[PDB]
RNA sequence: CGUGGAGGUCAGUGACGAAGCCUAGACCGUAAGGUCGGGUCGAACGGCCUCUAGUGCAGAUCUUGGUGGUAGUAGCAAAUAUUCAAAUGAGAACUUUGAAGACUGAAGUGGGGAAAGGUUCCACGUCAACAGCAGUUGGACGUGGGUUAGUCGAUCCUAAGA
């Protein structure tokens, strides 16, 4: 599916001490808060070349 | 049930098992160590005199940063302390061990501790909180403990394994030349 | 009755691993903090004390 | 774990000195078809069980005070009848037998009024103590059989 | 064996040079570990009087010398430790000085 | 066991503060059994709880 | 050479134990690897000719999850503070009472309330989970009880405003 991998709103938090910078859902208290998304090395996101 | 070693039939022997118990994981293991390789009815005077605090459990593996004692000296270290907590509750477990051999009926007056084993169990994690609002863990570490405990019985003096000898043609008529020389 | 008390005091086992306060405590806990991992600590505003 | 001998069929040698009952009830069989079990059934008050041709519902009248547990309750009345139950004797009774006029010196009715005007807050004082533990009902048994 | 031995005790021996803030603890557990060094028992009890006497003065003002009483009872049943036992008992007296070790005779 | 409740009840129903209830140790299961006002009444009646009237605070000096 | 699947093939293998896993046990290949033996295992799985691909991790301050050493270390040090006896209780520095000492010193650690909080108030039985320590106790657990307005406030009126 198309949409699969985008129903998120991870955004990058920039160079960091010892944070990666893959683009990570704001928020707190969801448990996911501060977790990789919108890529091939998250978890639950999108496949690389999605077979269209 | 699945224990550990037991290194003997279990017709000719006890065992006990103590599982989930809140004590400080390596004061058990050194309590453990110390207790092992004794006689029951020893070790029994002996955790009452931990416990009366006058003599006191060695320390064997984790034993940094610890003040010395007065009385290390009687099994050669300088390290040793009086975990109450642990003490008291390897007295119910031996208290448990001997009450079941007697209960088995085996022959309680040379009963000595032959198997001991302290494992790690599933971590209590609880929820501290530090400077700034850092959340860090807080865990505890449960113990388990299993005794196998055996009536010393007699050795056999059988000597079992005996050799077969092979030698050289040579090394057969050199023997030969003596048995027939040695007179 | 002794069943039903039997299973619920086995139930109650995985929420006394996890140290809830209780059957109704759930709070849960943020894996990063966002002003404690990122910024850059140069001279001037500082990030915190 | 019952603090009673449990039929000790052996040991029954009668003495004097002392007094016995006897006591005998009899159970008719009617048409069965084989041979069954016969016990007793206890009966309720509240109609709320279900319906039958043969069904009865009653409430039952005879209470006992088990002295082992003490305890206060919060009404005058509860208070009051507590202690005329305590001043009478440890054996089953009736509300009714509780009257300041019981003895009936002579027969006629306003006597028969002002017994039940006592008697209803005998009875509300009644309820409270059965609400809280301080009685016990009197069950009430019905003979019924049924086949092994 | 019980007996009753009224001693005298001095707190200044035991109370020198220790925090004013738990002046008082110490007095009590100097008596108390005094009439086990005397007596030869494991089982110790104080007595409310003697509590009162010991704190009456201040928290941190105790009199130096009182005097107490010790008396041996035999143990109640099902005590596993022994049929020893110790219990204390003040007494006043008009002058600290001038008094010894006395045993008193039961009566 | 617990006598917490008994004291602040009997505070309350003679008046005065919860500091200004005397107990009997000796006498304690008819204080443990009673839970009512009029129980409490009838039992400062009875004298087993006192007043401990208020302490001195003299003015002589001043 | 290896992996998920497809087409055929070996009248393929299989509860007399297949896959998976552990193995200082044995063979073959220069190797990626393959075969076998041994232990647990409980339900499906391979070789051969081709086809097909989300197919071969030691890293990317990689993502998720789990666990180490540093370690029974640092630390559990503001608010001047506790003591004894009795009782309960398997078990008392901390639970209850009593006997003492204390402090808050009325712009209080009291008595009420306003925002907010929403059953925490209280009673009864009970303590595996929490009160960084124990808890026989609780603002914890389980079951229930409790707020009564012609006069108290809203509902009536209006300001800056909508």
């Amino acid at each position: 599916s198309e949409k699969a991998g985008h129903q998120t709103s991870a955004e990058s938090w920039g160079t960091g001490r010892a944070v990666a910078r893959i683009p990570r859902v704001g928020g707190g208290g969801t448990g996911r808060s501060g977790q990789g998304a919108f890529g091939n090395m998250c978890r639950g996101g999108r496949m690389f070349a999605p077979t269209k | 049930a699945r224990y550990g070693a037991t290194s003997t039939n279990p017709a000719k022997s006890a065992s006990a098992r103590g599982s989930y118990l809140r004590v400080s994981f390596k004061n058990t293991r050194e309590t453990a160590q110390a207790i092992n390789g004794w006689e029951l009815t020893k070790a029994q005077k002996y955790l009452e005199q931990v416990l009366d605090h006058q003599r006191a459990i060695p320390f064997r593996r984790f034993n940094s940063s610890i003040g010395r004692t007065a009385q290390g000296k009687e099994f050669g270290v300088t390290k040793a302390r009086w975990p109450a907590k642990s003490v008291k509750f390897v007295q119910g477990l031996l208290q448990n061990a001997a009450a079941n051999a007697e209960a088995k009926g085996l022959d309680a007056t040379k009963l000595y501790v032959s198997h001991i084993q302290v494992n790690q169990a599933p971590k209590q994690r609880r929820r501290t909180y530090r400077a700034h609002g850092r959340i860090n863990k807080y865990e505890s570490s449960p113990s388990h403990i299993e005794l196998v405990v055996t009536e010393k019985e007699e050795a056999v003096a059988k000597a079992a394994e005996k050799k077969v000898v092979r030698l050289t043609s040579r090394q057969r008529g050199r023997i030969a030349a003596q048995k027939r020389i040695a007179a | 009755r002794s069943k039903a008390d039997r299973m619920a005091k086995m139930e109650r086992r995985e929420r006394n691993r996890h140290a809830k306060q209780g059957e109704s405590d759930r709070h849960n806990a943020v894996s990063l903090s966002k002003h404690l991992f990122s910024g850059k600590r140069g001279v001037g505003k500082t990030d915190f004390r | 774990f019952t603090n009673v001998s449990a039929i000790p069929s052996d040991d029954f040698v009668v003495q004097s000195g002392e007094v016995y009952l006897i006591d005998l009830k009899m159970a008719s069989l009617e048409h069965c078809t084989k041979k069954g079990l016969v016990t007793l059934e206890t009966v309720d008050s509240y109609t709320g069980k279900s319906h039958k041709a043969g069904e009865l519902i009653a409430r039952p009248g005879a209470y006992v005070r088990d002295f082992a547990q003490t305890h206060i309750l919060k009404l005058k009345t509860s208070r009051q009848l507590l202690t005329k139950i305590d001043k009478q004797g440890v054996y089953p009774f009736k509300l009714s037998h509780l009257s300041s006029n019981f003895p009936f010196v002579h027969e006629n009715e306003e006597e028969l009024q002002s017994l039940k005007k006592d008697l209803k807050s005998f009875r509300l004082g009644m309820s409270e103590i059965s609400n809280n533990y301080l009685c016990v009902e009197s069950p009430i048994q019905i003979a019924r059989w049924v086949p092994w | 064996d019980v007996v009753t031995r009224e001693y005298t005790i001095n707190l200044h021996k035991r109370l020198h040079g220790v925090s004013f803030k738990k002046r008082a603890p110490r007095a009590v557990k100097e008596i108390k570990k005094f009439a086990k060094l005397h007596m030869g028992t494991d089982d110790v009890r104080l007595a409310p009087e003697l509590n009162q006497a010991i704190w009456k003065r201040g928290v941190k003002g105790v009199e130096y010398r009182l005097r107490l009483r010790i008396s041996r009872k035999r143990n109640e049943e099902e005590d596993a430790k022994n049929p020893l036992f110790s219990y204390v008992e003040p007494v006043l007296v008009a002058s600290a000085k001038g008094l010894q070790t006395v045993v008193v005779e039961e009566d | 066991a617990n006598l917490r409740t008994q004291k602040r009840l009997a505070a309350s129903v003679v008046g005065v503060g919860k500091r200004k209830v005397w107990l009997d140790p000796n006498e304690t299961s008819e204080i443990a059994q009673a839970n009512s006002r009029n129980a409490i009444r009838k039992l400062v009646k009875n004298g087993t709880i006192v007043k401990k009237a208020v302490t001195v605070h003299s003015k002589s000096r001043t």
